[PDB]
């Protein structure tokens, strides 16, 4: 199950609220659940896999950008291409979106909505689930938070390591060769001494 | 100034393997008192890291953590990494992570010759002073 | 200003939740304020610096730790430590949480509680904050995320570096080590060949 909340502003009150549940199994396109909340009263509904084919249909328009349409709009992925407009009316339970362009207005989905007997359950769910969210996130990012400073640490030690490793090795390259000028020495040394005393015979 | 330019002059030669290279540095370094160098004080040691979640399996390699940091910095140093627990390991590293201890004083006893146990802080503190620390503390 | 959600049970609603918030401004010396929501009709309340001297009047103890176990309570909801139960009779409007340690209980404190006329506004209060919260929380994990795959990258370049930098050292040994040994092997073939003239005569 995948969830998203939105907010949407209803265009019979312009200054209230009201809050918009989309479920999804598998993906939009098998079917969905939309709840509609005001904090007072609610209405749940679903949509079946056949019905939004024959919205596409209906529309003589693809089905992934009817698709890909439907999900920014009541999943709120919409940017500035373009703006949504939403309409309900508390009697007919009849609700309808629509993309609205240049005084020019596209149906671009409608729902047959109804009304749930009790509103607390739903509303609770809702809230419990907004707060589980929260609390999931939270503890996720502090671990990412722990890990983050575990990597800088980590980091900073390992470039330490290997600016002393650097300032070792080409220094050492001297250290290595004087001692074999050193043995090399000796032995020439010793085969001179040797061919002195032969050549003394 | 002479010996470079003699060294200089030579093409190449490779004509021989590293097990032989190996033995060869060694008897130089006996014969004439090498160890006193800052490093290739490794080079008479060989090292064994627990860097595989089951002793002498190369297929479970536990890359990305700062073991393998330590071993190459062994590595550097002049130590014989060994990737197999062999009878012949002088020493064995450990990390944070004693759950195998048990198994490593087993194969210590098994082994005709004894290896001791070394932690990471061992080398990780000796680096400063360039020098094979006093393994009693670090046992 | 800062506020906090948390979820209690009731003695008389076990299956039904009730959601407290509580927003305090500066610490909770000063004071804050507490609201009771259930999804239908919600309760509040104030607490001012003068209501908590006459609380740490009553029970003549340290006012800090009255404020942690407090914040404790209505914030932390830690369960393990020594869980205690919040009950509210409605009509009377008296919701007060109750300490129940092993064999001891204690009346932590006693509240008042009035009915707020419009119950749908504070219901929508509560649900944006949540979403507020909800979509500060994901940007911030995207930003960690990314701060987090920049950081492995940068110790993977490391590693590679100072990787490559210990074979260069261990060639570079190798060869001069190499060509010191043929050059000690060239002078002791001539020095044993002047030391065998030695026997010869």
């Amino acid at each position: 199950m995948e969830r998203k909340i939105s907010r949407i502003h209803l265009v019979s009150e312009p200054s209230i609220t009201h809050f918009l549940q989309v479920s999804w199994e598998k993906t939009l396109e098998s079917g969905f659940v939309i709840t509609l909340t005001d904090g007072h009263s609610a209405w749940t509904g679903t949509v079946s896999e056949s019905e939004i084919s024959q919205e596409a249909d209906d529309m003589a328009m693809e089905k992934g950008k009817y698709v890909g349409e439907l999900r920014k709009a009541l999943l709120s992925g919409a940017g500035p291409a373009d703006v949504y407009t939403f309409n309900f009316s508390k009697e007919s339970c009849y609700f309808f979106f629509e993309k609205n362009l240049k005084d020019v207005s596209f149906r671009l989905g409608s729902f047959n909505l109804e009304k749930v007997e009790n509103p607390a359950e739903v509303i609770r769910e809702l809230i419990c689930y907004c707060l589980d969210t929260i609390a999931e996130n939270q503890a996720k990012n502090e671990h990412l938070q722990k890990e983050n400073e575990r990597l800088l640490r980590d980091w900073n030690d390992v470039q330490g390591r290997f600016e002393k490793c650097v300032s070792a090795k080409e220094a050492l390259e001297t250290d290595l060769y004087k001692r074999f000028i050193l043995v090399l020495n000796e032995k020439k040394t010793k085969i001179r001494s040797l061919h002195n005393k032969l050549l003394n015979a | 100034n002479q010996l470079k330019e003699v060294f200089s002059g030579i093409k190449n030669s490779n004509e021989q393997t590293p097990e032989e290279m190996a033995s060869l540095i060694a008897d130089l370094e006996y014969r004439y008192s090498w160890d006193c160098s800052p490093l290739s004080m490794f080079r008479r040691h060989t090292v064994y890291l627990d860097s595989y979640a089951v002793i002498n399996d190369l297929s479970t390699k536990n890359e990305g953590t700062r073991l393998a940091i330590k071993a190459l910095e062994l590595r550097f140093h002049g130590a014989k990494v060994v990737s197999c627990l062999a009878e012949g390991v002088s020493h064995v590293i450990i990390g944070e992570d004693h759950s195998r201890v048990a198994d490593f004083k087993a194969f210590r006893r098994t082994f005709k010759r004894k290896f001791k146990i070394l932690k990471e802080s061992w080398v990780t503190d000796s680096i400063d002073k360039c020098e094979l620390q006093e393994e009693n503390q670090y046992l």
